[PDB]
């Protein structure tokens, strides 16, 4: 009922800019974390029996 | 270096391996002891006059 027109001006879309990078980096550093994650259990473990 | 990591742990695994037990056997041994003298309980019981 009450809804508000969204204004989009340069301090947003250059919030979000640093925000972009910022995302980036992290998709970055988890997908190692990921890959290293990955190949220690692999090397290490094994199946478990009862 | 996230590589010597993950080769560092798996080392620590395989040195988990145990290799033998010792122990000491001494149940059911005792000391001994030396008894230096015999008993014999004896006592020689003469009258006076010897008969």
């Amino acid at each position: 009922f009450a809804l508000a027109q969204i204004n989009a001006d340069d301090e947003f879309i250059g919030a979000i800019d640093k925000e972009s990078a910022e995302y980036l980096d992290e998709y970055a550093t988890l997908a190692r974390d990921i890959s290293n994650s990955l190949t220690l259990v692999k090397a290490a473990f094994g199946p478990l029996e009862r | 270096e996230d590589m010597a990591k993950i080769y560092g742990a798996v080392a620590a695994v395989s040195k988990n391996v145990n290799s033998s037990v010792t122990y000491e056997v001494k149940r059911g041994t005792h000391e001994l002891i030396k008894v230096p003298t015999i008993p014999h309980n004896l006592v020689l019981i003469q009258s006076d006059n010897g008969k």
